[PDB]
């Protein structure tokens, strides 16, 4: 990780991420306000009364 | 993408032929006898 003393580790993915993420990668998908709205399954969630 | 009932699932991985949704795809190909596979 000697790019020359270029600090690339916040844009280079997480090995300890689960999903192989970076910092600026994570913050992004945090800064948004995503509804699904159906990518999953959840007509078992439609049929549980709430 | 839902539940898919007829083709079989496989731990290997190819190029995609037809596009199931969520990251899977399926072709129809030998096993050895020839079926509709996922993948
Ligand atoms: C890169 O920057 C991070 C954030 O401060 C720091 O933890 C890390 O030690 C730096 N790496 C190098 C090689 O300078
Ligand atoms: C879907 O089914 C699996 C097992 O068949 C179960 O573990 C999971 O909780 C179910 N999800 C929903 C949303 O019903």
């Amino acid at each position: 990780k000697y790019f020359g003393g270029f600090n690339f580790s916040q844009i280079l993915p997480d090995p300890s991420k689960p999903s192989k993420r970076s910092f600026i990668e994570d913050l992004l998908f945090n800064k948004v306000t995503l509804a699904d709205a159906g990518f999953i399954k959840q007509y078992g969630d439609c049929l549980g009364d709430i | 993408a839902g539940c898919l009932i007829g083709a079989e699932y496989v731990n290997n991985s190819y190029e995609c032929d037809i596009p199931i949704g969520a990251g899977i795809c399926a072709s129809y190909q030998t096993q050895t006898s020839q079926s509709i596979i996922a993948y």
